[PDB]
This record gives structure tokens, C-alpha cells and sequence, in this order.
């Protein structure tokens, strides 16, 4: 009777998902996914609010729907949808020029929220924002820093402090860049001795903790002479007023303008580090060689590849004929002739897994079955003290675990604490 | 400039050696807290032996006794070295264990280096036979 | 002074503490050493929390018997990374 | 006009206010306010201008720096104060506080909120540190009390970590004065956390007073052993306080008296440990005590005066 | 009624009050009317002293709203009526040789919100407050409930007197104590509603002192605490068996 019916319902409200998500351009597929699947739940919500006084069931089959149906697993596929709704965020909350107000940026937001509710698989989705809002900060594509504390906060509200706690600490990062900078401008401007850095100083000091960013690749990029006294001066101004504390300049995400105006004035150009370097060590003379590039900037085969193609790209320097690939010669020249036209030239642009994640609900249903009864921590470290023969536990994977459990009425929470488990 | 970790490893337990020799236990325990840090991700047989050897003499520096004789029994099982060092670490965990404090912990360290038939070659034999037997 | 100089330069660096954690906070002992407890009487490894505070496991696992807070900070423990 | 075309008129505003001409600066000073506000988005030019003022603003010129900080008070307030003006309230309202820009924060508070009838967390933060400072100034305990227990109520906020700094040294300090040690060692904490992720002068307050807390909540567990307090346990303002701590736990009375004593004139000056001060030296006696008695079943009381260097009736009163 | 209820409160009149009272107990609509109207029978009884009607207004207001709305709400931001309710079941329970309920009940007040000086002033309310614990309540209840208390700090510094001596009977001083309790018995008996249960309530507080200088004791001199009790040998040995006794 009333289970037969929920069940077609629900059926019914699958069906009518998939065939209003499926034959979608593959373009802009972010903004239709969102739009639609808001729009089933705004429709099916007034539908059930309107009849019945809520009949608090059909409600609950609808979001039980919607989260099988946004945890679409294609085969040997990894869910794209997390990565979707983190696309669409990023391109919300990026400084397009039609209009987009931060009103309206913000209701967008909030309705969003709902279907972001959805997901399931929220760290691969915080993984991504944490990664496009890391990229947004220090390339300042942010168009307004308060529509990004109301996302943060907005996260905090659906899930918790826990999911956005490297975010908010992102954000005060940020926040106190400026005062670390207005502070070591005060510090070289009030030293016994006259500093004269000969370069203007802008720095964003991150945590290293909190930010995605690290030094993972093995650069040995030799740092240019030019900026030495500035890195050696921001140095001995962290030494002196953050003590115990140490600093990993990210060498691949720092830029600079260098400026020609003897050369027919051609206005200043804005490249990497990566792609000074290089332009530094051509002040010899018009033509270098792979080797004096490599003994100047000191940089891998593949960053060196690289910082040569974008340079390329740019026609900076060229070569006469297509004698470019892996060689000894490798004769780039200056290419002067080729003069800019704009002034900025604002260049910017498994099994293993399937048997632990076995092993962890086996392990938390037989812990609960022996204990028919505990807290959240105690079965964590319950189940850590019993895992720990075979591999090392991650804690998002036991957390999943006790979720898919709870939703296969395994265990249920308890109704007077909801950090206590009882086995059913 | 990011080392290797053996290079970190080998001057840290320099370091610490060089302070052990200064009579300086509390830096020679400062830099070996570093490389205790880096023994564990470091492959080279030779630099965690070299380790092991000089958290054993910082905690018999720093006094602590029966840590110290645990640790250079465990040492003095290792293939790894010689012969003669490995008697001379059966060695320092005796000497260590009998100034231990007496307690439960040194009984069962008595016991266990008056089971190993190494230690009769030791020149305290009759010491550590004596004290096993709560003589 | 130079045929093509630099004018500005954004640095962007990373911060970290340059001794995380040395010991654990409840045994005292250093947090590759075998929690005390383990010491006297026998796998101990680290067990960090959402303040990143990295005790020894058994250690917490024995502090968190009875209190519900992290030693440290006093805030209210949630396990993170082993 | 263009990047170019704004530095060259920045130049020459340099140049102007080189040679005075008070007149001409003002109406320039409106003209290009005016003419930034009407066309170019804020945020760039304002953090732009925002790092301007500090760099030559500094050098004296306090008339010029009144008349010019009341002429943009008076002007900013006809289309929006939000960015620079609570900076520039803590910067300046720290010694004065001329009991003026209370009384319309009144106002406008009383105006805004009952006559209607967070998403406002950062600011209603910032204000609630703001008056929590003034009040700190003015020693008005149950007012400071008021404002934590009223600042404890916004959970959707993301603000500077000195703003949850001064809210969480307040909360310490009123937990200390109430007696939760408890409570005033994990304010003290975040207090310290937050200064010494961005500051430098109030950090090596907060962790003297977490130091306190931590040894008047039954100690356990050092201090100095996280991440964020131990690179300043060597600190010269720090050295009698991790000096405590290492006599304390691990209780022993020669040592601690003995700290005392020598910094007679360094510690115990505040009156925050000088009133604390006398539950410790009783709470690690009461430990030695405790340990000291352990073994025995029959205990003669001279000896415990003897061991614990205070005499027979405090002995007998303890 | 407002009016009529006034009118009787400026004249004097309480028969034809209660007759009215009990006509119009039939007619509510809201619970703040009640409330009110609570309150107002509640000082006519406290006028009248008749405790009985008192406690059943007290026990029917408390369990009217789900059992005092379940575990508890957020504490007292401006309502100063339970502070109110709260100090007339105290007054009701002290007048009725009930101390232990009267501190339990007194004891959770707070200063910002007991501006009424038409009940029970603050200088009397600490006394009560203090005596009342002092002689009924245990050493564990009186430290988590006095001396832990911030709330009532307050209090017991606008009462300094008081204050000072329970903090003397706490840190096992009493002759000090007891010295300052026979000079302020005079002023609690010319008091009103303490004086009747002052004498009683002091050899409470005797007695409880007596105990607890015996607690940590196997063996004691009793001069010393004939010295510490502010009595001759013979009295205090004659006091000591009669407690032995009981
Ligand atoms: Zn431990
Ligand atoms: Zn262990
Ligand atoms: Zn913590």
C-alpha cells in the first residue's frame, strides 16, 4: 500500500530527473544542471506544501531521489557532479562583466545551497573550491571579498565549522596580507639604515597548512639578483616579528612587470618569475643558448619547456628555423620588431579502495554489534584500533562508512545525542 | 633550497654527536628530535643504525636509564654491524640497566639480558647475576 | 640603471612551523616514542586532531576515556589524519 | 586618463600638497573623491588609497591630519563609511574618545532594528570589539561581560583574527576575574592563537595569561607544547612564565618560590596574577602534600611542616 | 479590574478583593494577564500571611507551561518576573520554618534584575540568603552555591557582614565567625521577617560549625575548640553530648 506508492513515486521523480538532465550542451552544462534541478525542487516543494499540510514523507522520498540521482556513477567513472557544482561557483563568484549583482549573487547562493546539500561526496567538491578559490585570491579574479565570506558561511550553515575550516583560514590570510605588508613597508621605511630594495614589494604570505598550494615539484629555479635583497629583507622582517615560524617562496606562482624604455619605449610587460628569469639572463646579449639558460635560471627540463613555449606563445623570442625540439644548439633570439600593441599585455591564462572501504564497514558493524552502544570518537578509534592491522584509517572514509551504514539501517543515531551510535 | 633527506639526517645526527661530545645533552636531544623526525621516511640502513646508536647514547646522557638499555638491547640485535659493536651495545645496556632505577621495568630488562648467553663474556656477569637474582 | 629592469614583483610564499610537534602533550615522551604507556608494557603512531595537534593515538585514546577536549587547546576533539 | 593618467594626477596631488594651498587641496581632494566614487569601482582604488595614507601620512601634520580625517568623515557619510571608517574609529578613538560617535552608534542602533519591526557577523563583531576596547579603557567589568555574552551569539562570521583576539582576551580576563579557569584557558588560547597569527605587541600577554589559567585549572598538560606557544617559551616576557610551569607541574616548592622571588618585580605586578598568585603556592602544596602522605599510613605533622617549609599550624590548617 | 485592583491596593480592603479575585479567575484569555494577575494574588497572600495559597500559585504558575518549559530556556535577558516569583516563594518558605528550600529558591536571583525594593530589599535578601545556606546547606552545595556563585558576589558585598562570615565558616574559622554573629544577631532580631527564626537558624549554624570541626579529627583538645567556639570547657562539653547523644 503506502510503501508500493512511495516507491513509484519515487521511481517516477528519478525518471523525470534523468530525462530533464540528459540531452544538455556540454558548454555551458553547469548553469543548466543547477537551474534545472532547482527548479524540479522548487516545483515539487510547492506541490507538496500547497496539498496535504507537508505529509512529511513525500518530502523525504524527494531528497532521497535527488541524492541517488545526483550520485550518478557513470562505469569506472568518478562523479562529475561535485566538480560541476564547484565550476559553477567559481564562474559565480569570478569578475564577469555582465553585471551580476552581489544581491543577486548571494540569492543565488543561498538557493544553491540545497542542491549542494545533495552531493554526498562533499570533499572532492571542497577540494575543488578550496583549489579555485586558493587560484581566485592570489590572481585577485575575486569581484567582491563579501560574496565569498557568504559562501564560506553559507557552507559553514549546510555542513559544518570542520568542512570549512581551511577556507576561513584562507580568508583571514588574505585579510591579513595587506597589515603584514603595510608592516614591512613601516619595517624597511624605519630601519637604522636606509633599505633601498630597488624593487616595489608585494607579497601574500600564506599558510601552509590551510592552502592547497605546496611545493611538491622539484624546481631548483635559482632565484634573480635583482629581487634577492627584497626576499632577504621580507626574511629577516618574519624572523623578527613571527618567531619559530618558516617561509617557502612559491617560486611558479609569483609574478612581476619588467619595464623596457630604452628599446622605443614599448611599455612594460608583466610575466612570471619563471619567464624573468629568462628575460634577465638575455641581457648579455641578443642570442643565448639552452645551456646558459640552464646554468642562469637553474630550472628543470619540463619548468624550462615550459616558461620556453610561453614565451613562444608571446613571440618574445623565437627561433629562425624549426630546429626547437631536443637538441644541443637550441639558438633562441630576440625578436624586437614584433612590438606590442596594448600597454598591460595581461597574460594570465580502484580495488584497494573497494576492499579497505569493505573492511571499514565490516569493522564498524561488527565494533557496533560488541558494543550496542557508542560515541562518535569511541567508534573511530575503535575502529582505527582494529584496522590498523592491515592499513592506516582516513577518517572521511570511516565517516562515509557510518553514513552508508545509517542509511542501510545498520546502526541509528540516538535521539537525545546525535554523536551516539546504537546497533539495530 | 630542498635537501635530500639523508643529507638532513646525517648532519642532524652530526650535529647531535658533535654536542653529545661538547657534554651538551639537552641540544644533542634538540637535534635529535629533528632527525627521529626524518629516520622513519630515510631508506639508508647505515644513517638509521647511525640513528638509533646516537638516540641511545643521548638517552643514557640524559639519563634515562632503562629507555636507553632497551634501546641499545634492541640495537645489539641487529646483523647489520660487527660483532664487537654489537657486544659493545649488549654491553652499554647492561651498564645501563644496572643503574636503572629498580623497579618492574629493570627486573624485566635484568631478566631479559641474563637470558641472552652473550652476557657471561661481559665483565659484569656476577654483577648482573646478582642483581637478577634480588640478591 | 640596467637595458631592462624590473619594477614590481608579487611574491606569493607559504608559512609553517618549524618544529610541528616534538612530544606528545599527555606522555610527555617524543611522539616517535612509544607513548609511555607502550614503553612499559607493548603499534603506536600519531593521532592528529581538527586543531592539528598530533598526540600520541594511545595517549589520546586514553585522554579521550575521560575528557572530551583536546588537551591543548581545550576545544572539543574531532580526529583527523593517522 | 587610464593607470598612467591616475599616477600622473597622483603626482601632482603630491606636488600640491608639497606646497600647501589648503584651499585648492581640499576642493581637489572632493573633486577626485567625487569623480573616483561616480566612475570606477571601488575596491582596487580604496586599498590603493587605503596603503597611500600610511606610508608619508605618518610624519606629524596633526592639524592637517584632523581637518582632513573630518572632512572625509562629514563627506563619506552621504553614500557609504563601510570600508575605511571602522580602521580609522580604532586607530583614532584608542586615547581620546570624545563620547560622540557613541552616542549616534546609539542611535542609529536603536533607529535601525526595533522600528523595522546574521549575515551581518563580521561587522556586528568588529563594533562588538570596538566597544569591548573602549569599555577594557574605561573598566566597566559587567559591560565587558554584556558584550561577550551578546558577541557569543553570532556564529556566521569571518573576521580579522585580531577582532577574535581582543572578544577572546575579554572573555579570559572575565572568566578569570569569575572564577572559570576552565573557560579563561580556552579564551586564552584563541586569544593567543588569533594575535600571533596577525600581530605582535598584545601576544605575549595572552600567553602569559593562558600560563596563568592553565596552572589555575589543576595544570596538566604543558602550555608550551602546541605549535603556536612554543616558539615564544624562550621569549624574555615568556621566560618566568614556562619557568612557572616547569616548577609547577612536576610540583615542587623550592623552585617555584624561588622564581617568585627572583622576579618579584616582573610577574607579579599586573593585577591578574598578583591576585592569582596566592591560589597557587596552595594548589602545588596541596599536590606535594598529596604525593607526601601517599605512602604513609601514620605521619607526624612537624614533618610534613618540615618537608613543605611552612609551619605547623598553616600545616595543620592546609 | 486594573482600576478596581489599584483601588484596592490604596485602600486596604481584601475580603471584597478576594471576592472579586475568585469571580474573575474564570475569565483568561492570555498568559501574560495571568501572569500578572499570579503575581498580584500572590503579595495580597503575602500581605494576608497565608503561605498555603502562595506555594499552590507557585506550584499551578510552574507547572502550567510543560513543566517549566522542559529542561530550561535561555536564562533571564530582561524577564524580571521569575526573579520575582522566584524571592516571594523564598519569603513564603522562610516564614514557613522551611530554610533549606527558602536558600535553594532564594539563592538564584540576580542583581540587574531585582530593581523592586517593594518585596524584599538586597541587604536582607543577601542575609537571608546567607544564614539560610550557612545553616542547612552542606559544605559541597554551600561551595558550589555561595562561594562559586558570581551572581550572588553581588549580594554578599552589598552585605559585606554576611559575606564574611561564611567565608570564615568555610576556611574552618569560628571564633572570628562566631564573634561576628552574636554582634550582628542584634540587628537580624530587630529585622521582621527573620527575627522568629533567627535564635533557631544560629544554633543551626552552631551545630553545623561543631560538626565540622570534629570532621577532619579523631582526636581533639577540647580546650582549643572550647577557644575556637568562644565557651568555657564545661559548657562546650556539655554541648558536645548532647550532640553526641542525638
Ligand atoms: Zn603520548
Ligand atoms: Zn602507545
Ligand atoms: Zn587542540
Amino acid at each position: 500500500g503506502l510503501p508500493h506508492m512511495i516507491q513509484e513515486l519515487q521511481n517516477h521523480i528519478h525518471d523525470e530527473g534523468l530525462r530533464a538532465t540528459s540531452n544538455l550542451t556540454q558548454e555551458n552544462m553547469p548553469t543548466l544542471f543547477v537551474e534545472s534541478v532547482l527548479e524540479v525542487h522548487g516545483k515539487f516543494v510547492q506541490l507538496i506544501n500547497t496539498v496535504l499540510n507537508g505529509d512529511q514523507h513525500f518530502m523525504s522520498a524527494l531528497d532521497k531521489a535527488l541524492t541517488s540521482v545526483v550520485n550518478y556513477r557513470e562505469p569506472k567513472s568518478v562523479c562529475k557532479a561535485p566538480e560541476l557544482l564547484a565550476k559553477y561557483c567559481d564562474n559565480l563568484l569570478k569578475k564577469s562583466a555582465k553585471g551580476m549583482t552581489e544581491n543577486e549573487v548571494e540569492d543565488r547562493l543561498t538557493s544553491f545551497i540545497t542542491v549542494f546539500k545533495y552531493i554526498d561526496d562533499k570533499d572532492v567538491f571542497q577540494k575543488f573550491y578550496a583549489r579555485m578559490l586558493a587560484k581566485r585570491l592570489i590572481h585577485g579574479l575575486s569581484m567582491s571579498m563579501d560574496s565569498e565570506e557568504a559562501m564560506i558561511n553559507k557552507l559553514k550553515q549546510a555542513c559544518g565549522y570542520e568542512f570549512t575550516s581551511k577556507l576561513h583560514r584562507m580568508y583571514t590570510d588574505m585579510s591579513v596580507s595587506a597589515d603584514l605588508n603595510n608592516k614591512f613597508n613601516n619595517f624597511i621605511k624605519n630601519q637604522d639604515t636606509v633599505i633601498d630594495l630597488g624593487i616595489s614589494f608585494q607579497i601574500y604570505v600564506l599558510q601552509a597548512g590551510a592552502w592547497p598550494l605546496t611545493q611538491a615539484p622539484s624546481s631548483t629555479f635559482a632565484i634573480p639578483q635583482e629581487l634577492e635583497k627584497s626576499v632577504q629583507m621580507f626574511e629577516l622582517f618574519y624572523s623578527q616579528h613571527f618567531s619559530g615560524r618558516k617561509l617557502t617562496w612559491l617560486h611558479y606562482l609569483c609574478t612581476g612587470e619588467v619595464k623596457m624604455n630604452y628599446l622605443g619605449k614599448p611599455y612594460v610587460a608583466m610575466v612570471t618569475t619563471y619567464q624573468m628569469a629568462v628575460l634577465l639572463a638575455f641581457n648579455n646579449s641578443e642570442t643565448v643558448s639552452y645551456k646558459e639558460l640552464q646554468d642562469s635560471t637553474q630550472m628543470n627540463e619540463k619548468e624550462l619547456t615550459k616558461t620556453i613555449k610561453s614565451l613562444l606563445d608571446v613571440k618574445m623570442i623565437n627561433h629562425d628555423s624549426e630546429k626547437e625540439d631536443i637538441d644541443a644548439e637550441s639558438s633562441f633570439s630576440l625578436n624586437m620588431n614584433f612590438s606590442s600593441k596594448r600597454t598591460k599585455f595581461k597574460i594570465t591564462t580502484s580495488a584497494v579502495d573497494e576492499d579497505r572501504k569493505m573492511y571499514l564497514q565490516a569493522a564498524i558493524v561488527r565494533i557496533m554489534k560488541a558494543r550496542k552502544v557508542l560515541r562518535h570518537n569511541a567508534l573511530i578509534q575503535e575502529v582505527i584500533s582494529q584496522s590498523r592491522a592491515r592499513f592506516n584509517p582516513s577518517i572521511s572514509m570511516i565517516k562515509k562508512c557510518i553514513e552508508v551504514l545509517i542509511d542501510k539501517q545498520y546502526i541509528e543515531r540516538s535521539q537525545a545525542s546525535a554523536d551516539e551510535y546504537s546497533y539495530v | 633550497k630542498q635537501y635530500n633527506v639523508d643529507y638532513k639526517l646525517e648532519t642532524y645526527l652530526k650535529i647531535a654527536r658533535l654536542y653529545l661530545e661538547d657534554d651538551d645533552p639537552v641540544q644533542a636531544e634538540a637535534y635529535i628530535n629533528r632527525a627521529s623526525l626524518l629516520q622513519n621516511e630515510s631508506t639508508n640502513e647505515q644513517l638509521q643504525i647511525h640513528y638509533k646508536v646516537c638516540y641511545a647514547r643521548v638517552l643514557d646522557y640524559r639519563r634515562k636509564f632503562i629507555e636507553a638499555a632497551q634501546r641499545y638491547n634492541e640495537l645489539s640485535y641487529k646483523t647489520i654491524v660487527h660483532e664487537s659493536e654489537r657486544l659493545e651495545a649488549l654491553k652499554h645496556a647492561l651498564h645501563c640497566t644496572i643503574l636503572a632505577s629498580a623497579g618492574q621495568q629493570r627486573s624485566r630488562m635484568l631478566a631479559t639480558l641474563f637470558k641472552d648467553e652473550r652476557c657471561q663474556q661481559l665483565a659484569a656477569y656476577g654483577i648482573l647475576e646478582k642483581m637478577y637474582l634480588d640478591r | 640603471k640596467k637595458r631592462f629592469e624590473v619594477k614590481k614583483w608579487n611574491a606569493v610564499a607559504l608559512w609553517a612551523w618549524d618544529i610541528v610537534v616534538d612530544n606528545c602533550a599527555i606522555c610527555r615522551n617524543h611522539i616517535m616514542d612509544l607513548c609511555i604507556e607502550c614503553q612499559a608494557n607493548q603499534e603506536c603512531t600519531v593521532a592528529w586532531g581538527v586543531c592539528n595537534h598530533a598526540f600520541h593515538f594511545h595517549c589520546i585514546s586514553r585522554w579521550l576515556k575521560t575528557r572530551q577536549v583536546c588537551p591543548l587547546d581545550n576545544r572539543e576533539w574531532e580526529f583527523q589524519k593517522y | 586618463k587610464g593607470e598612467w593618467g591616475f599616477k600622473a594626477l597622483k603626482q601632482m596631488i603630491k606636488i600640491n600638497f608639497k606646497l600647501t594651498n589648503f584651499p585648492e587641496m581640499m576642493n581637489r581632494y572632493k573633486q577626485l573623491l567625487t569623480y573616483i566614487r561616480s566612475a570606477v569601482t571601488r575596491n582596487y582604488s580604496e586599498k590603493s588609497i587605503n596603503s597611500i595614507l600610511d606610508y608619508i601620512s605618518t610624519s606629524k601634520q596633526m592639524d592637517l591630519l584632523q581637518e582632513f580625517y573630518e572632512t572625509t568623515l562629514e563627506a563619506l557619510k552621504d553614500a557609504k563609511n563601510d570600508r575605511l571608517w571602522f580602521k580609522t574609529n580604532t586607530k583614532l578613538g584608542k586615547l581620546y574618545l570624545e563620547r560622540e560617535e557613541y552616542g549616534k552608534l546609539q542611535k542609529i542602533l536603536r533607529q535601525l532594528h526595533q522600528s523595522c519591526q546574521l549575515k551581518k557577523g563580521t561587522q556586528l563583531l568588529e563594533i562588538y570589539a570596538l566597544e569591548i576596547q573602549m569599555y577594557t579603557a574605561q573598566k566597566n567589568n559587567k559591560k565587558l561581560k554584556a558584550l561577550y555574552e551578546q558577541s557569543l551569539h553570532i556564529k556566521s562570521a569571518i573576521p580579522h583574527p585580531l577582532i577574535m583576539g581582543v572578544i577572546r582576551e575579554c572573555g579570559g580576563k572575565m572568566h578569570l576575574r569569575e572564577g572559570e579557569f576552565e573557560k579563561a584557558h580556552t579564551d586564552f588560547f584563541e586569544a593567543f592563537k588569533n594575535y600571533d597569527e596577525s600581530g605582535s605587541p598584545r601576544r605575549t600577554t595572552c600567553l602569559k595569561y593562558l600560563v596563568l589559567a592553565n596552572m589555575l585549572m589543576k595544570s596538566g598538560i604543558n602550555p608550551f607544547d602546541s605549535q603556536e606557544a612554543k616558539p615564544y617559551k624562550n621569549d624574555p616576557e615568556i621566560l618566568a612564565m614556562t619557568n612557572l610551569v616547569s616548577a609547577y607541574q612536576n610540583n615542587d616548592i623550592t623552585e617555584f618560590e624561588k622564581i617568585l622571588k627572583t622576579n618579584h618585580s616582573n610577574i607579579m605586578d599586573d593585577p591578574f596574577i598578583r591576585e592569582h598568585i596566592e591560589e597557587l603556592l596552595r594548589n602545588i602544596r596541596t599536590q606535594v602534600l598529596i604525593k607526601l602522605i601517599k605512602p604513609y599510613t601514620r605521619i607526624h605533622i612537624p614533618f610534613i611542616s618540615k618537608e613543605l617549609n611552612i609551619d605547623v599550624a598553616d600545616v595543620e590548617s592546609l | 479590574h486594573d482600576d478596581l485592583g489599584d483601588h484596592y491596593l490604596d485602600c486596604g480592603d481584601l475580603s471584597n478583593a478576594l471576592k472579586c479575585y475568585s469571580r474573575a479567575r474564570d475569565y483568561c484569555t492570555s498568559a501574560k494577564h495571568v501572569i500578572n494577575m499570579c503575581l498580584n494574588v500572590i503579595k495580597v497572600s503575602v500581605y494576608l500571611q497565608n503561605w498555603s495559597h502562595v506555594l499552590s500559585y507557585v506550584s499551578k504558575a510552574e507547572s502550567t507551561p510543560e513543566i517549566a518549559e522542559q529542561r530550561g530556556e535561555r536564562d533571564s535577558q530582561t524577564q524580571a518576573i521569575l526573579t520575582k516569583l522566584k524571592c516571594a516563594a523564598g519569603l513564603a518558605e522562610l516564614a514557613a520554618r522551611k530554610y533549606k528550600q527558602a536558600a535553594k529558591c532564594l539563592l538564584l536571583a540576580s542583581f540587574d534584575h531585582c530593581d523592586f525594593p517593594e518585596l524584599l530589599s538586597p541587604s536582607n535578601v543577601a542575609i537571608y540568603g546567607g544564614l539560610c545556606a550557612l545553616a542547612t546547606f552542606d559544605r559541597q552545595e554551600l561551595q558550589r552555591n555561595v562561594i562559586s556563585s558570581s551572581s550572588f558576589k553581588l549580594f554578599l558585598e552589598l552585605e559585606p557582614q554576611v559575606r564574611d562570615i561564611i567565608f570564615k565558616f568555610y576556611e574552618s574559622k569560628y571564633a572570628s565567625c562566631l564573634k561576628m554573629l552574636d554582634e550582628m544577631k542584634d540587628n537580624l532580631l530587630l529585622d521582621m521577617y527573620l527575627a522568629p527564626h533567627v535564635r533557631t537558624l544560629y544554633t543551626q549554624i552552631r551545630n553545623r560549625a561543631l560538626i565540622q570541626y570534629f570532621s577532619p579529627y579523631v582526636s581533639a583538645d577540647m580546650h582549643r575548640m572550647a577557644a575556637a567556639f568562644n565557651t568555657t570547657v564545661a559548657a562546650l562539653e556539655d554541648e558536645l553530648t548532647q550532640l553526641i547523644l542525638e
